[PDB]
């Protein structure tokens, strides 16, 4: 029942009785969808006008100053990007698209009101506007050769919000929020007086605003309190409040008051605030299209506030999802573009002031400098923008879906506590509550749920199924958060009689958004899926319901930190969410059209597509694999093809898995037999014990790639040389170094070995007389140059997979450098030309097959089109400035070195289970020592039972029993296939193994005998089982599976100690306990330091291990030392150890000498503090007191 | 030059029509194009 | 006027513009 090539190769058992009403929506849709609306217009969507085009149209007309010049926008043209994303990243250039717009200017006599501009400037031209960054189909941005992801931002929606502080009774408040600009506020008072403020200022009556414009007793109390006599007086008072100590002006105040709230550019609602305000007052008379504030709107807001004080109405909830909206990265890009456009418009108005030309074209006035800088500044320095995590494919999906309220317009980390961190009732359908940072940012990540979707207004919506006449309809609809509160929704778990009618009279459902017991008749909707509430990352964990929420959150955060192994192993127990996660992430290749593989090699895939069952196409497509691609986490990424020659394939099938993917399924862990008994105190707490077979079998070995860059710069004294000709260096050390001075590719480098050699000149050596005598005795000259070669840090071992060199610009290349560059270009073009010919040769063979079928004009230009791309590829390599980059002026040359070193799990490493149980390996034991079953198979890992009782992670025990059942099922299949390997009996054995339990009915009959033999070989290690997160198989089904395996109906089994061979009293549960390794190696954490460089300002040691590191001494540690009374330890550590320059040298000499002496005259930091005080008028000095 | 012909540098073209009458001067002239950075300036989080 | 405003530019301009 696999129905797919990936499914056909291995068949995974499935569980649960819930039908799949709707398939999961695309995970990356939210990131991809926002960019398209900004850069594209769809008639069906109704997005006729692109946002960028609308922004250009709004500010295009200027009419500077009666110059007979008119600026009109005609059209926008987008230039093709110079380099593809793969080429841009290798070069380090940022993927970008040129933006061009058409401006028409009309000129004429420019007389006083006659024929000013109707007879001139009939000529118009396209003017370059700037460079716009482009988004890949994966929705990621490459900047400076670095991939980046912009997190979505959640911000309070523009509108009118009424809230009352409880400090005083009747203290209601009215707030109006604009999309941009200042927002006015109204505050009630204990006396019942009304006050109006703008953002911040002196308190004043709200009546002043009405005076400027032109059962209620509140107006009477407020009117008498204010002494304002006329609107002019009120306007002068408002101007004085806005600026203090500034004289009022007759026309100055009028322009300022209208400008603050009556300027369209200055103040706009964005069409969201106006829509909310009209709905809140329910008035259609005010124009919805105009986003500017109106006198009627302000009077209505004041009326609503008075009505709330009367007691008719309800206060709004800020925490409510409907009030909060999510802002896409493209909207931020649009805002930056608008700011740049405003600056450009101001420049154009100023630019017209100087004219020195005849029939001047409208190209000189346009300036593109302002727009490019703002967008680049936002992308490079954007707080929301950050490097995407490369640890695993799941991590990349988690980061893109993440929405952060933090950033501009966002609450500060310490500002908001105990309010936004909680989960609202509306959060169930929009944001998964089990996933959040355990750090202070906890409760702000608000990771988006898998089924969560974004409406055009930016409000998240959740799919639901309507119910008619007590009968559930199959129609699926999306409900807004505000709409959802009124309706009552029943959970999908509720059973049906097959007529879509609820059997139970009383069911648990949310009518007010809070779970309650209600009759089936009142229910109006049903949940589309059980896992809809949980996030996509949460669904991966099996037996989620059995696990505690805190432990589940800890496990979910830990799984994303998992590090990929050399061989991917599919988990025996899986929710089945892994296959969707792998397909959605672009780490695997999917065939565009149905075709039969023509040639397969581990560098590219060639496929031929049949036109009869497919739309018209070239008939040949080529897919290029990526081998050992470097990652931000320094994790090797490579793609291996699962396709075979002459293998039928269909669109959407995975030709080959790429990163952390096995057979189209994401695997971050290896299955190991696990026992649950305390051993010798090796795991007293969270410690984990490893048999060592995994270390020997390379079960947990990972490959890390390290890039080292050496650059050459021109100093004032001289230009530094990377040539490997350094005095005082032996030939054997330089023997690995090539004649060019760059280490040979593929050559193992010991720690501290020279990767590149550089010499920098020195002057005014001023050698001391003893040094002079030494030079005279040996006739030794003093070098005027010093060597600063690049060497790998100690404790690091690797081989050089790739070497990159960039030459100088504007300088003719040397024969070795110039010849090397030409040779590299020819090899890339020559390999491409032969490779391009190979594709051309395959097309020619296909034509020969179709020679009877007419190819004379059918593919005449097909070869020509391929030739143009090859020429462009040759041009692109020579299209560079000659250094492959600008290089930054003052940089002579740069070199890039890539080293890949394998890593194997060792003691002190950290392993975290999917259930959230985590441990650090304490020791490695011999295979004989590890406990074994009566069969004698060893137990790879032993776990502590006490920890499971303390934390309710009951899911892990159930998974271990399920894993044991899967292990038992595999052994029976191995016994059946060990002898008499015939398809007919194997089919019966497979029917018993899969159809014995469950209603899945895999229908293995469809698979041919040849497929059956491969499937049996694949299942030898284990039989895959898929469990729904809330639809997991019950204990009875697992017990039946254990019986089929022939194991007793319990997890525990008899075991014998290896050392004495005597069985332990009491049986011990054995489970697969699938495990993953977190990215926390102990190799980089050792941080051993004895003597290190000191901070220049404080003469104190550097920290963090960046250079020599060292451990800072805490103030609390000083308190503990004072409690101990060890003054000698405290005094010595503070002076000689840290800032005593005289003491440190003396201490080092004494330690080398071995003689005992102590000098602690003073600490340098105290002297620096006295100097800082001395600069101020206050004077601090040491003194002697005889009094 | 960048707006009229798009190309950012064209340094040979830049020397083609200039009153500077020097090529070494432009190479040394643009070298001091960077203002000194502020030591206390933050690097975002950057390990804080 | 003499509003106690801290900024010098506002104070200087008022005298200069008289």
């Amino acid at each position: 029942m696999s129905y797919s090539y990936a499914e056909k190769k291995r068949i995974r058992k499935e569980f649960g009785v819930l039908p799949h009403i709707l398939d999961v929506p695309y995970l990356l849709s939210i990131q991809t969808e926002s960019y398209k609306k900004f850069l594209t217009v769809d008639a069906a969507k109704g997005r006729l006008h692109s946002g960028l085009e609308i922004v250009l149209k709004q500010s295009f007309p200027v009419e500077s100053k009666n110059g007979q010049y008119e600026l009109h926008y005609v059209d926008y043209q987008i230039g093709e990007p110079t380099f593809d994303e793969t080429e841009c990243q290798v070069r380090g250039a940022t993927y970008d698209a040129p933006l061009n717009v058409k401006l028409r200017l009309v000129v004429y006599n420019k007389d006083a009101l006659p024929n000013e501009k109707i007879v001139e400037d009939i000529r118009e031209e396209y003017v370059y506007m700037g460079d716009i960054p482009l988004m890949t189909t994966n929705g990621t941005f490459i900047i400076n050769g670095t991939e980046r992801v912009v997190v979505s931002q959640l911000h309070r929606s523009p509108g009118a919000f009424f809230s009352k502080d409880d400090s005083e009774e009747g203290a209601f408040s009215a707030r109006i929020i604009p999309y941009r600009g200042s927002w006015l506020d109204f505050e009630f008072d204990s006396k019942g007086i009304i006050w109006a403020r703008i953002d911040r200022k002196r308190k004043f009556c709200a009546t002043v605003i009405l005076k400027a414009l032109g059962r209620g007793r509140y107006i009477s109390d407020t009117l008498k309190y204010d002494l304002t006599r006329n609107t002019d007086e009120a306007l002068v008072e408002i101007y004085k409040v806005l600026r203090p100590g500034d004289p009022p002006a007759a026309a100055s105040v009028k322009a300022l008051f209208e400008g603050l709230f009556f300027i369209e550019s200055r103040y706009s609602l964005s069409d969201i605030g106006r829509m909310k305000l009209n709905a809140r007052l329910g008035s259609d008379k005010v124009s919805k299209d105009i986003y500017t504030l109106e006198n009627s709107d302000i009077v209505g807001v004041i009326e609503e506030l008075i009505n709330i004080r009367d007691g008719k109405g309800k206060v709004d909830d800020i925490d409510h999802l409907g009030n909060r909206r999510v802002r896409s990265v493209g909207e931020m890009v649009e805002n930056q573009f608008r700011i740049g456009l405003y600056r450009v418009e101001k420049g154009i108005r100023e630019s017209m002031s100087l004219v020195h030309k005849d029939k001047l074209m409208p190209k000189d006035i346009v300036n593109s400098k302002p727009i490019t800088a703002a967008i680049k500044e936002f992308f490079t320095s954007g707080a929301l923008s950050q490097f995407m995590d490369q640890d695993n494919p799941l991590s990349e999906v988690t980061h893109k879906r993440r929405i952060s309220a933090l950033g501009p317009g966002g609450l500060s980390r310490d500002r908001a506590g105990f309010e936004v961190r909680d989960v609202h009732a509306t959060h169930y359908g929009r944001l998964c509550p089990i996933e959040t940072p355990e750090g202070p940012n906890i409760g702000l990540i608000n990771s988006l749920a898998s089924y969560a979707r974004v409406n055009d207004y930016g409000f998240l919506e959740a799919p639901y199924r309507k119910v008619v006449d007590g009968k559930v309809t199959d129609e699926i609809e999306y409900l807004s958060a505000i709409d959802e509160d009124n309706y009552v929704i029943a959970q999908a778990s509720t059973k049906l009689d097959e007529n879509n009618h609820f059997v139970e009279d009383i069911i648990q459902c949310r009518s007010g958004g809070e779970a309650i017991f209600t009759e089936s008749s009142r229910v109006q909707y049903m949940d589309v899926s059980a896992k809809q509430m949980v996030s996509a990352a949460a669904a991966l964990i099996p037996f989620l319901e059995h696990d505690d929420a805190n432990r589940v959150l800890m496990g979910a955060n830990m799984q994303r930190q998992a590090v990929p192994t050399l061989k991917s192993e599919k988990p025996l127990v899986g929710t089945g969410m892994e296959k969707i996660v792998a397909r959605d992430s672009g780490n695997c290749i999917i065939a565009r059209n149905v075709g039969e593989v023509a040639e397969v090699d581990s560098n590219r895939i060639v496929i031929k597509v049949d036109t009869e069952k497919s739309q018209t196409s070239n008939l040949v497509d080529i897919y290029s694999l990526t081998k050992f691609k470097r990652s931000n986490k320094n994790t090797c990424i490579n793609q291996r093809p699962i396709v075979n020659v002459g293998d039928k394939v269909e669109a959407g099938d995975i030709l080959a898995d790429g990163f952390a993917t096995d057979f189209g399924e994401l695997s971050l862990g290896h299955n190991l037999m696990v026992a649950f008994m305390p051993w010798n105190g090796y795991n007293f707490e969270d410690s984990i014990l490893l048999s060592e077979r995994i270390v020997k079998d390379d079960k947990y070995t990972s490959i890390h790639i390290e890039e080292f860059t050496c650059v050459a710069r021109d100093t004032k004294l001289g230009p530094e040389e990377i040539t490997a000709d350094i005095p005082n260096v032996s030939e054997s050390s330089l023997a690995k170094l090539d004649e060019s001075g760059i280490v040979h590719i593929g050559a193992n480098v010991e720690a501290g070995d020279i990767l590149v050699a550089k010499i920098t000149p020195k002057a005014e050596q001023q050698l001391t007389p003893e040094e002079r005598l030494l030079r005279a005795i040996f006739n030794e000259k003093a070098s005027n140059v010093v060597d600063s070669s690049l060497r790998m840090p100690s404790g690091t071992s690797g081989t050089v997979i790739n070497v990159q060199v960039f030459e100088n610009d504007k300088g003719g290349k040397s024969k070795r450098a110039l010849k090397i560059e030409k040779e590299l270009i020819d090899k890339a073009r020559k390999d491409f030309d032969e490779e391009f010919a190979v594709i051309e040769s395959v097309v020619k063979s296909s034509i020969e097959q179709e020679v009877v079928g007419e190819k004379v004009q059918n593919a005449r230009e097909y070869y020509e089109e391929a030739k143009i791309a090859i020429d462009a590829k040759f041009e692109a390599k020579k299209k560079s400035i000659t250094q492959s980059n600008e290089l930054s002026p003052g940089v002579l040359k740069t070199v890039k070195v890539f080293v890949a070193i394998k890593k194997r799990i060792q003691p002190g490493d950290k392993m975290a289970g999917r259930h959230g149980n985590k441990g650090v390996v304490s020791r490695v034991l011999p295979v004989e020592d590890m406990p074994y079953m009566e069969d004698g198979t060893p137990v790879d890992v032993c776990l502590n039972p006490l920890g499971i009782p303390s934390r309710m992670n009951i899911g892990q025990i159930l998974e271990a029993h399920l894993g044991l059942a899967s292990y038992g099922l595999g052994k029976k299949i191995e016994k059946t296939l060990e002898k008499t390997r015939k398809a007919a009996e194997l089919r019966k054995t497979l029917e018993e193994v899969y159809n014995s339990v469950g209603d899945k009915k895999v229908n293995l009959e469809a698979l041919n005998d040849e497929e059956i033999l491969t499937l049996c070989d694949n299942l030898k290690g284990g039989v895959p089982i898929a469990t729904p997160v809330f639809d997991g198989a019950k204990e009875e089904d697992i017990k039946s599976l254990l019986k089929i395996g022939g194991f007793a109906t319990n997890g525990q089994m008899k075991l014998f100690d290896g050392r004495t061979g005597k069985p332990f009293d009491r049986h011990v549960t054995v489970g697969y306990m699938y495990m993953l390794k977190l990215d926390h190696l102990v190799d980089d954490k050792m941080h051993a330091r004895s003597t290190g460089s000191y901070s220049l300002v404080t003469q104190q040691p550097l920290g963090g291990k960046a250079q020599f590191g060292g451990q800072r001494f805490g103030e609390m540690e000083v308190w503990a030392l004072q409690a101990y009374g060890a003054a000698y330890t405290l005094r010595e550590m503070l002076t000689v150890k840290s800032d005593d320059i005289a003491g440190r040298s003396k201490m080092y000499k004494n330690i080398v000498d071995g003689k005992l002496t102590m000098n602690v005259d003073v600490p340098e930091s105290f002297n620096v503090l006295r100097n800082e005080v001395r600069a101020l008028g206050i004077d601090m000095d040491f003194d002697y007191s005889s009094e | 030059i960048l707006q009229e012909k798009g190309r950012e540098a064209t340094e040979e073209e830049i020397i083609e029509h200039t009153p500077n009458m020097s090529k070494e001067k432009l190479k040394k002239i643009l070298n001091i194009s960077h203002t000194p950075i502020s030591m206390e300036s933050p690097i975002g989080d950057d390990e804080d | 006027l003499k509003g106690k405003t801290s900024d010098p530019i506002r104070m200087y301009m008022r005298e200069m513009g008289i």
